[PDB]
RNA sequence: UUCAAAUGAGAACUUUGAAGACUGAAGUGGGGAAAGGUUCCACGUCAACAGCAGUUGGACGUGGGUUAGUCGAUCCUAAGA
């Protein structure tokens, strides 16, 4: 149930004739999307560095594929509906061409 | 009506 | 402005210490009609000349 | 980082023994004032019952003005019933 | 106004509107059995007048706050 | 509370006057107390014992 | 909380605009509790409260 | 626990307040009885002597309850400073003879002076107090020993509160043995029973402020007005008890004294000698307003005590009132003078200079203390004057709302939620109401005994003795009704004290 | 325009931080005259108003605040009255 994988994520085909004001926000929806996709989660916790990872070339250059980190956890909360949160953090890499998902420790 | 009570009590408490 | 005369000033001063709502001890007596201050000003709604 | 850790602990004074768990001396005064600050409002009424009488009046004579849709107890802006200009080749008043 | 006393050994009165810094000095050299060295005054927006009055630094003004009783 | 204009009609113009003083001087004290107290019901009979102290002396 | 005030008074004290002046997010009822240019300035020596230094303009292309 | 530690702190911090009550009752004996200090001077004096006292010994200490001199009327809370004595004159200038002893600092002949103090070493705190009384002089004889004994209701008084002591030390004394007591084991009740009979038989009823309790480190019942605590097992006797024993938290019941503790007895009686019938016995504070009334009765006069709940935190905008918030805070919990944060307090020597130096001092303190207190960070240990009310005032009485009546601007909050007597539905604001509200606006003489006890097999009695607080000989009356259950068990614990054992501690030379 | 946290019953709109942009010294800056008149600042604070929202506000309730021999008026005269 608690999980961490590696997963890439290409953003070009899911951004591909989208307003170039809209492209960023439109990859951080995506991404949740993505999250949820996987793990099965609605409550998804992006982090600022995938934020800046994002918005790092502006609202219209957003990079064609990202190498993320999805990390799937218990809600310590008093009590909340989801008990599980994905948290999806980035992994500064080479270049994210050429990789698949893998489980982590 | 308790305080009517409580009061008549007292009263009685006090003239004597 | 911000060279007034003081006729002005004292004029202010008036309307300053007339800004005010109605006091809660006037709505606890015997006969009271009055329930709000209906001269009532601010600078925004309506200009004193 | 053991120095350091060490220096750090605390002795914990009976200040903390007495009032950590307690608070709410000189409990919340209504307008947020001080002990010397004048309140017009609350003044002359002495007690909270009949403090909470004014108020809960105030309260049920303020609804028919905020129907009205006033922007406090200032605004008495009075609307004419009929304006003259809005009923009327050659040069016209409006566009 | 408080503040004021330890900073410039001054006290803060309101006064008449008829009044002047002269009548203000003999005032409180009359009353208060003290020394002024300047007074400085204004009108208020509230439309009384407030004098700050700065004492020699023979004269205290913490001792004539206390006899007043602030 | 307060004077009897009865009783200062026999009093002398000094005693008035230092009575007047008196009084200012106790006015000027309760005045201290009416910015920290709003309620204090002592100074109108103060204030209304100078008017009949000044009513007397103009008499 | 509000540190807004906060922020104006530091940037005023440090002598810069408020575009500049940082505050950690982490002491923020130690910030504000603060209502003092003093209080400002104590966090300003302590680390509290940061200068951010300039955003550069170079001059070698030219 | 009572370790070695904690009990040996307790004895070292009690007996600096025997001798210093000593000193104090040297004092008087001097100024007045012999062939003349005032109130304050006595006071400052005392607290200089107890901190000189403790330097030598002993990190958190010093004195828990600074010494406070209450004379004829005033239940606590008297205990003023030198900055203070002109003003109260020309405060009280209209006012008629009474209180002229507290105003004016010169004791009188026939003034019931309470003296109370107490101190403490790092939490672990000893009270202790006494009701001495002036009476005046022999000439003609050669040791002149002081002329005539009392007689009226301030007798009363200090018979009540001697026989009360020595009573409820002799209960808690059997607290430890489950045998050695007349069945006539041991509970707030049997304590409120014994001490309410006393207290009828010689016509003196108890004052709400009263009360028997346990002690903690930390946690003694210093301020018992204003700070609140949940863990708080005694008794106290207030209106409520009052108005329940005309009918027929602080829980009694669910209490019963044990081994291995620490206790305070703090008892309080008002004499009725006139008052014709049945009344209510309250407190009424002393505020510096002249102006809320015209009436000469009135005290005027301005607390010296603070204390500063530590909860709280507000930046002054004032140097020397934050300066002085500083020298607050590293003392502790306790009240506190302003004469007490000083640099000369402690007088190692005493000349006019260093008092000069201490005024000065005063002068830039009360101004820090003004912003301190507008905002509330520090507050007043309040001056309480007992005052009877009849019961036919309040029961003719007219209460609109009953239960929710607050007080609103009453500033501590904990006297202002009170509820003296929930029967009648009547509160501390419509009771202040009634009271003021009547030419029967009788107030009673007071006397005080307070004492400190730890339970280990003895009664290690901290404070009292024969030497500290031996009573003023006195001609009473009402001398304790024979024929009752109660009084055979009295008198059956006093003979049988002579054998259970009291350890009393003695004062340092 | 976005991300997290804090606050809170509740956050697209509040606060802080992390990013991305804009005004681009003939400014979305810093100051003033006329006019306005307390709108300035703080503490509480959401019934009505801010064409969605609102824990926020130029709103609501209570206070604080404008210190001059040297800056101005005051004085001089201009067209004129």
């Amino acid at each position: 149930d608690v999980v961490t994988r590696e997963y890439t994520i290409n953003l070009h085909k899911r951004l591909h004739g989208v307003s170039f004001k809209k492209r960023a926000p439109r990859a951080v929806k995506e991404i949740k999307k993505f999250a949820k996709l996987h793990m099965g989660t609605d409550d998804v916790r992006l982090a600022p560095e995938l934020n800046q990872a994002i918005w790092k070339r502006g609202v219209k250059g957003v990079e064609y594929r990202l190498r993320l980190r999805i990390s799937r956890k218990r809600n310590e909360e008093e009590d909340a509906k989801n008990p599980l949160f994905s948290y999806v953090e980035p992994v500064l890499v080479a270049s994210a061409k050429g990789l698949q998902t893998v489980v982590v420790e | 009506s308790s305080l009517t009570l409580v009061k008549e009590a007292l009263w009685s408490v006090i003239d004597d | 402005a911000a060279q007034k005369s003081f006729r002005i000033k004292q004029k202010m001063a008036k309307a300053k210490k007339q800004n005010r709502p109605l006091p809660q001890w006037i709505r606890l007596r015997t006969n009271n009609t009055i329930r709000y201050n209906a001269k009532r000003r601010n600078w925004r709604r309506t200009k004193m000349n | 980082q053991n120095r350091a850790a060490r220096k750090n602990r605390y002795v914990e004074r009976g200040s903390d023994v007495v009032f950590g768990d307690q608070d709410a001396l000189t409990a919340s005064t209504e307008n947020g004032v001080k002990l010397r600050q004048t309140d017009r409002l609350l003044d002359g009424v002495a007690d909270g019952s009949m403090r909470s009488k004014a108020d809960r009046m105030a309260k049920m004579e303020r609804r028919e003005r905020n129907r009205h849709a006033k922007q406090g107890e200032s605004d008495r802006h009075n609307a004419v019933s009929l304006s003259k200009h809005l009923f009327s080749v050659g040069k016209t008043d409006f566009r | 106004a408080m503040k004021k006393v330890e900073d410039g050994n001054i006290l803060v009165f309101q006064v008449s509107m008829k009044a002047n810094k002269y009548q203000i000095k003999k005032a409180v050299k009359e009353l208060y059995e003290v020394d002024v060295l300047k007074v400085n005054t204004l009108v208020r927006p509230n439309g009384t007048k407030k004098a700050y009055v700065r004492l020699t630094a023979d004269y205290d003004a913490l001792d004539i706050a206390n006899r007043i009783g602030y | 509370a307060g004077v009897k204009a009865y009783e200062l009609r026999t009093k002398s113009k000094e005693q008035l006057a230092s009575q007047l003083v008196d009084l200012k001087k106790e006015l000027a004290e309760l005045k201290v107390q009416k910015l920290s107290r709003p309620s204090l019901p002592k100074i109108k009979t103060v204030r209304k014992s100078i008017a009949c102290v000044l009513t007397v002396i103009n008499e | 909380a509000n540190l807004r005030t906060q922020k104006r008074l530091a940037a005023s004290v440090v002598g810069v605009g408020k575009r500049k002046v940082w505050l950690d997010p982490n002491e923020t009822s130690e910030i504000a509790q603060a209502n003092s240019r003093n209080a400002i300035r104590k966090l300003v020596k302590n680390g509290t409260i940061v200068k951010k230094a300039v955003t550069v303009h170079s001059k070698s292309r030219t | 626990i009572l370790q070695e530690s904690v009990l040996n702190k307790y004895r070292t911090a009690g007996q600096i307040a025997q001798t210093a009550l000593k000193y104090v009752t040297s004092l008087i004996n001097d100024s007045y009885h012999s062939k003349q200090l005032t109130v304050p001077e006595l006071c400052l004096l005392t607290d200089s002597f107890i901190l000189t006292r403790l330097e030598q010994y002993y990190n958190e200490r010093g004195i828990a309850i600074p010494t406070t001199i209450d004379i004829d009327q005033i239940s606590g809370g008297w205990c003023p400073e030198i900055d203070d004595t002109q003003n109260l004159l020309n405060w009280n200038k209209g006012k008629d003879s009474t209180f002229a002893s507290s105003v004016t600092g010169t004791l009188r002949p026939g003034d019931l002076v309470k003296i109370t103090l107490g101190v403490h070493i790092d939490g672990y705190t000893s009270e202790v107090s006494h009701t001495m009384v002036i009476y005046p002089v022999d000439e003609t004889k050669p040791i002149l020993q002081p002329t005539g004994p009392l007689l009226g209701g301030k007798a009363d008084a200090v018979a009540a509160a001697h026989i009360a002591m020595e009573t409820v030390v002799a209960l808690l004394a059997c607290a430890l043995t489950p045998e050695k007591l007349p069945a006539s084991g041991i509970t707030g009740q049997l304590i409120r029973t014994i001490v309410d009979t006393i207290a009828r038989s010689y016509n003196c009823g108890v004052v709400p402020g009263s009360r028997v309790r346990r002690i903690r480190r930390f946690l003694a019942g210093q301020n018992e007005g204003i700070v609140a605590e949940r863990e708080y097992k005694g008794v106290v006797w207030t209106e409520s008890h009052q108005e329940a024993d005309l009918l027929s938290a602080i829980p009694s019941d669910d209490f019963v004294v044990q081994s291995g503790e620490v206790y305070l007895i703090d008892l309080k009686m008002a004499s009725l000698e006139h008052c014709t019938k049945k009344g209510l016995v309250t407190l009424e504070t002393v505020d510096s307003y002249t102006g809320k009334s015209h009436k000469a009765g009135e005290l005027i006069a301005r607390p010296g005590a603070y204390v500063r709940d530590f909860a709280q935190t507000h930046i002054l905008k004032l140097k020397t009132s934050r300066q002085l918030l500083t020298k607050i805070d590293k003392q502790g919990v306790y009240p506190f003078k302003l004469s007490h944060l000083s640099s000369n307090f402690p007088f190692v020597h005493e000349n006019e200079e260093e008092l000069q130096s201490l005024k000065k001092d005063l002068k830039s303190f009360r101004l820090g203390m003004s912003e301190i207190s507008n905002n509330y960070l520090c507050v007043e240990s309040p001056i309480q004057i007992a005052r009877w009310v009849p019961w036919d005032h309040i029961l003719k009485a007219t209460n609109p709302n009953g239960n929710l009546s607050y007080d609103a601007t009453s500033t501590l909050t904990l006297p202002g939620h009170e509820l003296p007597l929930p029967k009648l539905g009547v509160s501390a604001i419509k009771l202040k109401s009634l009271m003021n509200s009547t030419k029967e606006s009788i107030s009673l003489p007071v006397a005080r005994e307070c004492n400190t006890i730890v339970l280990c097999p003895e009664l290690l009695r901290l404070t009292g003795g024969s030497k500290t607080c031996q009573p003023s000989w006195i001609h009473s009356q009402h001398e304790l009704n024979p024929q009752d259950s109660i009084v055979q068990g009295i008198f059956q614990l006093a003979t049988l004290a002579k054998d259970l054992l009291l350890k009393e501690t003695q004062p340092m030379k």
